[PDB]
């Protein structure tokens, strides 16, 4: 997962799990990539599907 | 199963809009972009309890999808949860709305604007959206929008979550019981 298209105003609600560096479970890419834009690029994947 | 329940594709986790039907046929409906390339629905994580299979789905450009029951003995409620449906509404500005998602359960608030347009980047635009002050989460995607036992929307995305606040767009239901000719019940 690539975040280069971050950030994005809206993001669709399915859930398909990521687990970010900070140890908590994103609900889907789109809502990890706009936090990843929102910490400045310091959250990074830890691995996907739920931490 | 009712409206906001989860419903489990190949890939994630979606919830159940409204279930709806044609003469003898029952269906329900979701959101496009969780019904596209998802053609098999289940009740479980497991995958174990069959829903049914995806019949039609608008994403993006509108954002609804219906499967079709192929499941004989799972109950079917015409409701949201506990809350019965008995008819579907077109949304206005200033009306009081609540929605149900597998995420989040139920929370509430206002139709804010009509004909909103929502970029979710890469070319999915979606059109004529119902935009609201309601929060919502991954796994929220399809469930409900009611007001009363009046059928409003389904939730399609938004920004924002439920701690801080948010705002959700959500797909008229109107305009998906059109296009299939089905109806609440």
């Amino acid at each position: 997962v690539d975040c280069s298209e971050y950030p994005k105003p809206a993001c669709t609600y399915e859930y398909r799990p990521l687990c970010g560096s900070d140890n908590k479970t994103y609900g889907n890419k789109c809502n990890f990539c706009n936090a990843v834009v929102e910490s400045n690029g310091t959250l990074t994947l830890s691995h996907f599907g739920k931490c | 199963i009712s409206g906001g329940d989860a419903i489990y594709s190949s890939t994630g986790r979606c919830s159940l809009g409204f279930n709806v039907r044609s003469g003898s046929t029952y269906y329900f409906l979701t959101a496009g972009h969780c019904t596209d390339g998802a053609t098999t629905w289940w009740a479980n994580s497991a995958r174990t309890t069959v829903l049914g299979t995806t019949s039609g789905s608008s994403f993006p450009n509108n954002d609804y999808g219906i499967v079709r029951y192929t499941n004989t003995t799972i109950p079917k409620d015409g409701t949201v949860g506990g809350q019965d449906i008995t008819s579907a509404a077109n949304a206005t500005v200033g009306m009081a709305v609540t929605r149900r998602g597998s995420t989040t359960g139920t929370h509430s608030g206002s139709v804010t604007a009509l004909n909103a347009t929502v970029n979710y980047g890469g070319g999915d635009v979606v059109y004529g959206m119902i935009r609201t002050n309601v929060c919502a989460e991954p796994g929220d995607s399809g469930g409900p929008l009611y007001s009363g036992t009046r059928a409003i929307g389904l939730t399609s995305g938004g920004s924002g979550n439920c701690s801080s606040g948010g705002t959700t767009f959500f797909q008229p239901v109107t305009e998906a019981l059109s296009a299939y000719g089905v109806s609440v019940y």
